[PDB]
């Protein structure tokens, strides 16, 4: 679009990213900082540069999207930031959360690691033979 | 400046999104109803499949004196 | 006036795809494509219905009449109808039951006009059913029907060759 | 479980260890006591796809993930699209 | 590593486990790493991440071919001479059947060494050598025997260069990372100064030692070992000492000649190999120009230049990285070399340039299918490399925003087309054939596609066949025949014992063969089109280079995620091209035979090895074993107790061997783990198992032992079937 | 094919071909209802047989009959 | 009599295949080793890895001495 | 003669039942796949890494099998 252009992160064309369903369903996005005007990788394959705005680019799909990292952390920065956007607002709120780098301590969150019983002995095979009244629902 | 030509006619420009044709040919409501039964489709295709198909099939298949297979 | 448009991938940001080129979005083409269901919905699908069904009507002949399964006809009933008044027939609900995956069930009407539409968001959907229906009802009469200006067309016919 | 691949160990260190795995697994979250104290198996699963990345480094001394989850979205697997 | 570096020893590595990438083969015992080791023994991601080095390796260890193909050909000059037939089969040719080759009666042995020509007992050939050797401005079995150390002289030499590079301390960058001339040289004079060097030892001696020897006498009763010096006398029959001219230009006079030359085309009515009074010209008319051109020219410049609106701004600068690649300049190069050999196998069967070749039929045919097997297992390869670098080879990203940076902008495009292509093709250029049968076997042939039934009429002719064999009356010169004889216009009478080439006609039987090719050329193409493209992203992993263009799959997510990488597109592009050469080798003799060779006797009624049965017949790709598989082939299964019988007695082997490939291609890896230890346990109780910790194949190894298993399979059984239905009748 | 194919290879390329109707004129809006993609990862392994089987056993079915018909025997 | 002998000797051997994989899933799905052992089921499982061995140990030798006798005979 | 195809369909049944043997005697897991189970039968494919792991669901050795089964009756 036009009118309205806000843009951050150029490129130019591409075959690659966002079709038909990022509209009809979920939109994903990253976002991050830099310092002075640096030329990048991409996913989709294609590849351009950055100096800022928000820095914005939108992304297809979440797996696509921190890959700037997996060598988007080969080339400087502490700060890299997607979220997700719908076609209406929130509930799931992706990179914001508490702290960040998928290894420090806050809080404990879900995770568990265990199920009932532990790795031990599950020669132990299938118990109960699914029925509506003995804690297997997790 | 002449080869500064102020855009020899700027167009206005870009058309539009505007508008480069009228429209349909008058050409329409001289079908109103005219073959309705799927301009009554309300509640058909079942009927449309038992007559259609069988009589692309009765007839179809059968014949009075081969020219075989 | 430019090198190509004001130069662009898309008609904006360039991470959709597209890469508008031309063959997608030159005026040479995109004009010749929307007094139909090219960018705009004219009046409703009622009407485009036999145009579509009559167009790709008449075809479907020679294809099956010139290279028919015993070919080039002495009966008078092929130059033309003879069966494919099966083909239109095979898939004018090979059509209705795809628009059992459009519902969304109403009647407004608006295939008159009012203030300069958009239809909007006329991407995606903004069809339901009871437009689907006809559409594929103009294609019925299109196909069976469009078939015999083809047949009743005598034939003369060159080639050639 | 929907996705529920067993790559636990005993260290749960992850000090050139193991890290790679798109989103799925935000954890350090020291249990009470294992040595470079911090455990479990994962945290909230429901985001990403099937990796086994998941071990192919740092321990599961037993099994180490794969597909299993069956019930599966699309954000899921790539495509839906 | 780490061991001594320094500066403090000589002293060489021979002790200490392992070397290659660094919590390496690792104190603890492994049996993987021995294949690791062969496999990717040559590579560069290690050995150092500093070019430098790698064209010092490669320009020596290229060397040792050279050197080798050398000790090579030496074993075929010794053994074209002394284990002789040559010598015999030349002052009786149309007669012989040659060898060079012959057992030792150790024992079964023997039945492998079956009168051959000139006398006797041996094993036959299809590698035409005794035909290259025709040459021999001066014939002799002994001679062949200095040409033969010759060889090894080049070779020792030609081998001690290659201890005179790596090994020595070697040259540097500049002297490759400045190319600035290296094709200015190679084209200008060897590419020139061979075809030259080769015209001069091509009518000097050559020419005139089969000039009269297109005749008769029996040699030596020919061609002394120096006559052909100054003594410019018997070059005499065979054109002037230039009588009265004086070093080309024109203040010359004809009243009756022209110099050598005198253009032919055509074939020689008692040799049709094609004329050598032309052979000398058109090498002289070659190096010329190489002799002229290897004279560029120091190199951007000329690609930095010519771009356009959506062309390729890229272009300009396509790459600073072509000197500074090889995995690149190697992938290019393969397409040529490679689609530059099975260019050779065409011009060869409608154009032979060596006498006694059409009537030797078995021995240019082999040749049309080797030559033409590497003209495609050169060209998949020449799609690896490039892969290779797709993923890596540069440092960085320094290359950017150009021709590739462009043509990937699209990629789910490119290769979205040609997708459809195919399914296009397929759907017209293979069903078509199985309508056929459908509809033969529903018999109707009215309705068919023959030749004849679905509408064509007794004529393929008006195209450009037509204008070819017929062109000597445009700005054509001319000189009786054509260019190729096979050509629809004119002519007949080649050869007195069998027969050679003569129009080759065609419309349907050959219209959709020729189809098939599309479609199978094309398929084969989009796996490794979208294969080297796809190398590095995707939106299925973009995460996806990271390892190297290798990796077994990501894994059981994505659902897939198995396929993938780009070995694995250069593992299925094999297997297709496999077809693409096994299926367009299956056509040429099919034909070649069906018309073509055959034979002329009386009248010259014409008698093909098959009365063309191809006609309505092979469009019904049954009739592609009714006519063909078992039609022919009733040679190799006939073969028993023979001579030959070492393809029949192969054609069961490497036709088991293929059906071997499909459980090493079939089959999981866990699994023989799984199985490897019931072993491994059983091992232990007798105390006979554990150190060198035994393990499966290696996801990928696994595929490496089909593939090449499939088609050395797959493979030799034709080069059995073959040689089998050439020798004996054809 | 089911058998020296295995999924990775096939998904991808329809991530491709799944970017043409999208992006194609007279084919667009008309959406699937079920999200194109390619073969389970066990479902192939099947597939590839099940098919490698009938073939198989379809070919010694007419095989034996074509030839014990005729005879001679 | 020979289109009759075969489609009872396929099914037959494609049974027995379909006989030995319901008892690998009894194995998974239903089996109990608390309930079962020192119990002849078990033992069966427990002294496992001989028994693919003296099984292999069977092929192995069935196989290089078939074909020993099939080449060399060709 | 049928001294051999006689040790041939010998070298089948018994080749195609180490494969169901072991398929079998193992669903429940193993050395590279220890905790093989709740799902045992089909859950073809593991990740990559351990050795490299895969036809090693009993399914796919099942799987595995049909083809000797598919041999041997033939
Ligand atoms: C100009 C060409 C040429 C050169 C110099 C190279 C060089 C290279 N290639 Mg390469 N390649 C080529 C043509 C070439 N290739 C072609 C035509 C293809 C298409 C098939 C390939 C496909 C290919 C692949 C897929 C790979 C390479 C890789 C490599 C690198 C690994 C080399 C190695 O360890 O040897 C490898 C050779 C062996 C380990 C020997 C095994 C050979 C077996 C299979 C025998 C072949 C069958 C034969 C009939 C057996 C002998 C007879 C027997 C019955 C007695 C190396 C830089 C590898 C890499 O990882 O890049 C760094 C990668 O594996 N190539
Ligand atoms: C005689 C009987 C017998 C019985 C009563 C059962 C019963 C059962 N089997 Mg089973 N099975 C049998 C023989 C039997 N099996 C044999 C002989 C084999 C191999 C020899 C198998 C191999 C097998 C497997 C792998 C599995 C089962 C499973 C099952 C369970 C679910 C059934 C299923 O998945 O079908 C649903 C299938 C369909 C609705 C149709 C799809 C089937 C495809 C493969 C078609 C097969 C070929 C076909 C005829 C070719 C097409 C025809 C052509 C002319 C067009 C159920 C307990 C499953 C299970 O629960 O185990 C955990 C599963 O794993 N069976
Ligand atoms: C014709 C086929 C080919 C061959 C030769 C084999 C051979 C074998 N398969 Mg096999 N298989 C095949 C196709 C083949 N398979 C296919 C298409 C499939 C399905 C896709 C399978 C699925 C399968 C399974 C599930 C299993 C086997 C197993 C076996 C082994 C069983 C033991 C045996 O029979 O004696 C031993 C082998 C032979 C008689 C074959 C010859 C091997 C020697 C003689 C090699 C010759 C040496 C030679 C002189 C040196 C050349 C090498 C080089 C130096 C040039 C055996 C190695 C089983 C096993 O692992 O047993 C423990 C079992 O796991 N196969
Ligand atoms: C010989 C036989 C048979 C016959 C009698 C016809 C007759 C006709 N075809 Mg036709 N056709 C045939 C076989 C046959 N077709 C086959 C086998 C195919 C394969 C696709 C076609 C594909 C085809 C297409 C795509 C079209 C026709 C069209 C037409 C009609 C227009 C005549 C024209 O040129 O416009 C006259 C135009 C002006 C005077 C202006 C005409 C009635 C159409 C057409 O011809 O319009 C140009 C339409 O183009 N045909
Ligand atoms: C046409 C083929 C050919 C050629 C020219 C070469 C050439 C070379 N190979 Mg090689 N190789 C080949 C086929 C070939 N290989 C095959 C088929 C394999 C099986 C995978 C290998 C496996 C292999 C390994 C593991 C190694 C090499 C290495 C080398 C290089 C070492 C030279 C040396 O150290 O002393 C020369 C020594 C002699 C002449 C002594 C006499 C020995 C006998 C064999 C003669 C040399 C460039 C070494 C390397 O990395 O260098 C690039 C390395 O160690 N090769
Ligand atoms: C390109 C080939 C290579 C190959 C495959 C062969 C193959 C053969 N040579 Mg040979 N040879 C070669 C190069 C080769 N040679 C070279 C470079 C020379 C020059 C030394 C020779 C000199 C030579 C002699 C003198 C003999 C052979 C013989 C043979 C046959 C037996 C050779 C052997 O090793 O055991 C056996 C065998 C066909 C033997 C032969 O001629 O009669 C069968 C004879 O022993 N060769
Ligand atoms: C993309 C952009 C730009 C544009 C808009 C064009 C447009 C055109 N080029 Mg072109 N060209 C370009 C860049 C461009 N070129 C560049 C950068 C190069 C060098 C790489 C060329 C090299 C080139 C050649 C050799 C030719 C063209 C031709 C053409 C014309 C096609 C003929 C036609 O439709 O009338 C025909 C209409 C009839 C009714 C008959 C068309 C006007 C062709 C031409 O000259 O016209 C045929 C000719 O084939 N171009
Ligand atoms: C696996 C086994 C099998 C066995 C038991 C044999 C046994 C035999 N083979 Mg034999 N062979 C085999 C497979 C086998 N072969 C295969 C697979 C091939 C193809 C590669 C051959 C190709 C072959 C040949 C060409 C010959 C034999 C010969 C022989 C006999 C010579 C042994 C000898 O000289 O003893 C003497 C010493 C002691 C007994 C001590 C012996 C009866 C030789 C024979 O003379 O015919 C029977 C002949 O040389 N074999
Ligand atoms: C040194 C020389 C030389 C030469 C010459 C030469 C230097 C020549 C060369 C040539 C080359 C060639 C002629 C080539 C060949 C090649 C080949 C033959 C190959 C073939 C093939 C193919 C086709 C492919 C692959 C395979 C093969 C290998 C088989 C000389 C020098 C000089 C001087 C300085 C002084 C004075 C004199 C002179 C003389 C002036
Ligand atoms: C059983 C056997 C074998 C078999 C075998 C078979 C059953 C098969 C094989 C095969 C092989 C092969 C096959 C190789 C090779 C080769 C070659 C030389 C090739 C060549 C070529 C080329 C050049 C390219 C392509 C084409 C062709 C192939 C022709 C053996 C066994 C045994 C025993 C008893 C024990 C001890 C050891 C032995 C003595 C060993
Ligand atoms: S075993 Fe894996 S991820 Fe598990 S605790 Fe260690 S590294 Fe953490
Ligand atoms: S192993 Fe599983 S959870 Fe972990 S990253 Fe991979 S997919 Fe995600
Ligand atoms: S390797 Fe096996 S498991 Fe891994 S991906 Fe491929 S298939 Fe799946």
């Amino acid at each position: 679009e036009l009118d309205p252009n806000t843009p951050s992160p150029i490129f130019a064309g591409s075959t690659g990213g966002l079709l038909r369903k990022a509209q009809v369903e979920e939109f994903y996005v990253i976002t991050w900082e830099s310092p002075k005007e640096q030329i990048f990788e991409m996913p989709t394959g294609g590849a351009a540069i950055m100096r800022e705005g928000p820095n914005l680019l939108k992304l297809a799909r979440k797996e696509q999207c921190l890959a700037l990292g997996t060598r988007l952390r080969s080339k400087y920065k502490i700060k890299y930031q997607f979220y997700r956007v719908f076609p209406s607002g929130e509930v799931q709120y992706l990179h914001p959360k508490d702290g960040v780098y998928p290894e420090k301590v806050n809080p404990g969150r879900q995770g568990v690691g265990l199920n009932m019983r532990s790795i031990g002995k599950n020669v132990s095979p299938i118990e109960v033979k699914f029925t509506g009244k003995q804690p297997y629902d997790l | 400046d002449l080869e500064d030509i102020a855009n020899t006619t700027g167009q206005w420009d870009v058309y539009g999104s505007d508008a480069p044709s009228p429209y349909n040919s008058l050409q329409s409501k001289f079908f109103e109803t005219f073959a309705a039964p799927f301009t009554k489709r309300g509640l058909l295709l079942k009927f449309l499949i038992l007559g259609g198909g069988s009589l692309l099939t009765y007839v179809s298949a059968n014949a009075p004196q081969d020219v075989l297979p | 006036k430019p090198t190509y448009q004001v130069i662009q991938p898309l008609n904006g940001d360039p991470f959709i795809g597209g890469l508008e080129t031309p063959v997608t979005s030159s005026p040479l083409i995109a004009w010749y494509l929307s007094n139909l269901p090219a960018y705009r919905t004219a009046v409703n699908p009622l009407l485009r219905g036999v145009e579509v069904g009559l167009a790709h009507g008449f075809l479907l002949v020679g294809p099956f009449v010139k290279a028919g399964p015993l070919r080039n006809t002495e009966y008078a009933g092929a130059a033309g109808s003879l069966a494919a008044a099966g083909l239109v027939v095979i898939l004018s609900m090979c059509l209705t039951m795809y628009g059992i995956a459009s519902f969304k069930e109403g009647e407004p009407s608006i295939a008159p006009a009012l203030t300069l539409t958009g239809r909007k968001k006329q991407p995606d959907q903004l069809q339901s059913a009871d437009g689907w229906a006809k559409f594929t009802g103009g294609f019925f009469f299109g196909g069976v029907s469009g078939v015999t200006w083809a047949c009743f067309l005598m034939y003369v016919l060159d080639l050639p060759y | 479980m929907s996705h529920s691949v067993k790559i636990y160990d005993t260290c749960i260190g992850c000090t050139q260890c193991v890290r790679a795995c798109p989103t799925d697994v935000l954890e350090m979250i020291p249990w009470g006591g294992c040595k470079a104290k911090q455990i479990a198996s994962a945290p909230r699963t429901e985001d990403c796809v099937g990796c086994k990345r998941c071990e192919s480094a740092c321990p599961t001394d037993f099994l180490s993930v794969r597909v299993y989850l069956w019930h599966e979205t699309t954000r899921s697997m790539g495509l839906a699209y | 590593l780490v061991d001594r570096d320094p500066i403090k020893t000589s002293f060489e590595q021979w002790a200490k486990p392992g070397h290659f990438s660094r919590t390496i083969a690792k104190g603890p015992d492994t049996t993987t790493w021995i294949w690791n080791l062969h496999a990717d023994a040559h590579d560069f991601d290690s050995h150092t991440s500093d070019l430098e080095e790698i064209s010092r390796k490669v320009f020596s260890a290229h060397f040792g071919q050279l050197s080798i193909i050398f000790l090579w050909l030496s074993g075929m000059y010794f053994h074209g001479a002394r284990f002789s037939n040559y010598e015999a089969w030349l002052n009786d040719p149309t007669h012989i059947g040659p060898s060079a080759q012959v057992v030792w009666p150790i024992v079964g042995q023997e039945i492998l060494n079956g009168d051959v020509g000139g006398g006797f007992r041996g094993i036959q050939i299809t590698s035409g050598f005794f035909q290259i050797w025709r040459a021999s401005g001066i014939t002799s079995e002994l001679q062949l025997y200095c040409t033969a150390i010759g060889a090894l002289v080049f070779a020792g030499l030609m081998l001690f260069a290659g201890w005179f590079h790596y090994h020595k301390a070697a040259p540097k960058l500049a002297w490759f990372q400045d190319v600035e001339s290296m094709l200015n040289h190679h084209l200008a004079g060897l590419l020139g100064l061979g075809s030259l060097s080769w015209a001069r030892h091509q009518v000097h001696v050559s020419l005139p030692i089969n000039q009269f020897l297109n005749a008769g006498v029996d040699p030596k009763e020919i061609p002394l070992p120096h006559e052909f010096i100054l003594n410019r006398d018997l070059l005499a029959q065979l054109y002037p000492s230039f009588a009265e001219g004086a070093t080309p230009f024109f203040t010359l006079n004809w009243s009756k000649y022209a110099d050598f030359l005198t253009f032919r085309g055509g074939l020689d009515p008692l040799t049709g190999g094609l004329w050598l009074t032309d052979i000398a010209h058109h090498h002289l008319a070659i190096a010329i120009l190489f002799l002229i051109a290897g004279h560029m020219y120091r190199i951007k410049d000329i690609l930095e230049a010519h771009k356009g609106p959506f062309t390729g701004q890229g272009h300009k600068g396509l790459y600073e990285i072509l000197t500074t690649s090889w995995h690149a300049q190697l992938s290019i190069n393969l397409a040529m070399l490679g689609s530059l050999t099975i260019v050779v196998a065409q011009h060869m069967y409608s154009m032979p340039p060596y006498p006694y070749l059409a009537t030797d039929y078995a021995t240019q045919l082999s040749l049309f299918t080797h030559h033409m097997w590497i003209g495609g297992f050169l060209i998949v390869g020449a799609a690896a490399h490039a892969a290779i670098f797709m993923v890596r080879d540069y440092d960085p990203t320094t290359r950017y925003n150009d021709l590739l940076d462009r043509v990937l902008r699209h990629r789910d495009a490119i290769i979205s087309h040609l997708n459809w292509v195919c399914i296009f093709l397929g759907f017209h250029s293979f069903g078509l054939y199985i309508h056929n049968d459908t509809m033969s076997a529903l018999g109707r042939p009215q309705d068919m596609f023959s030749d004849t039934a679905i509408q064509l009429q007794p004529v393929f002719a008006q195209w450009i066949q037509n204008t070819h064999a017929l062109a000597p009356g445009t700005t054509a010169p001319g000189a009786t025949a054509s260019t190729s004889l096979t050509w629809g216009g004119g002519d007949l009478v080649a050869v007195g014992n069998k027969v050679a080439l003569l129009p080759i006609p065609l419309g349907t039987a050959d219209f959709l063969v020729h189809h098939i090719h599309a479609f199978t050329i094309h398929v084969t193409v989009l796996i490794l089109l979208k294969g080297v493209l796809f190398a590095r992203s995707s939106r299925l992993i973009p995460d996806k280079a990271n390892l190297g263009f290798r990796f077994p799959c990501d894994g059981p997510g994505r659902g897939g995620t198995c396929q993938v990488s780009a070995w694995d597109h250069v593992f299925l592009g094999l297997f297709w091209m496999y077809n693409s050469i096994s299926v367009v080798i299956f056509h040429f003799s099919w034909k070649m035979q069906s018309d073509v060779w055959g034979t002329i006797n009386d009248q010259g009624v014409v008698t093909h090895i098959t009365a063309g049965n191809f006609a309505q017949s092979s469009i019904t790709i049954n009739g592609w074993l009714r006519d063909f598989l078992w039609a022919q082939a009733s040679q190799v299964i006939q073969s028993y107790g023979s001579s030959l019988s070492a393809y029949g007695l192969f054609f069961l082997g490497a036709h088991f061997v293929w059906a071997f490939s499909l459980m090493f291609l079939f089959s999981g890896r866990g699994y023989w783990q799984e199985l490897i230890e019931s072993i491994v346990w059983a091992h232990n109780k007798l105390k006979v198992a554990p150190a060198t910790q035994p393990r499966a194949l290696s996801i990928v190894q696994g595929r490496a032992v089909g593939v090449t298993h499939y088609l050395l399979g797959g493979i030799a059984t034709t080069w059995a079937f073959f040689l089998a239905r050439i020798i004996a009748v054809g | 094919m089911f058998l020296i194919s295995w999924r990775g290879y096939w998904q991808e390329l329809i991530e491709t071909l799944a970017w043409a109707h999208e992006r194609t004129p007279l084919a667009n809006l008309i959406r699937w209802r079920d999200k194109p993609v390619a073969l389970s990862i066990v479902q192939a392994r099947l597939v590839g047989l099940v098919h490698f089987s009938v073939g198989y056993i379809f070919t010694y079915a007419a095989f034996l009959i074509a030839s014990t018909s005729g005879k001679f025997g | 009599q020979a289109a009759l002998y075969t489609h009872h000797q396929y099914i037959a051997g494609f049974i027995m295949t379909g006989a030995f994989a319901h008892g690998p899933i009894f194995f998974i799905r239903d089996y109990n080793p608390e309930q079962n052992a020192d119990n002849v089921l078990a033992r069966m499982l427990e002294h496992k890895e001989a028994i693919i061995s003296h099984l292999s140990w069977a092929s192995l030798f069935l196989g290089f001495h078939t074909l020993g006798l099939y080449v060399h005979n060709d | 003669g049928d001294f051999l195809v006689h040790h041939a369909i010998a070298l089948g049944l018994h080749t195609t039942t180490l494969i169901l043997v072991k398929g079998a005697l193992d669903a429940r897991g193993s050395k590279l796949m220890p905790d093989k189970k709740d799902f045992g039968y089909s859950f073809p494919c593991d990740g990559p890494g351990r050795g490299g792991t895969c036809d090693i669901s009993a399914w796919d050795d099942f799987y595995l099998a049909v083809f000797w089964m598919l041999n041997t009756i033939g």
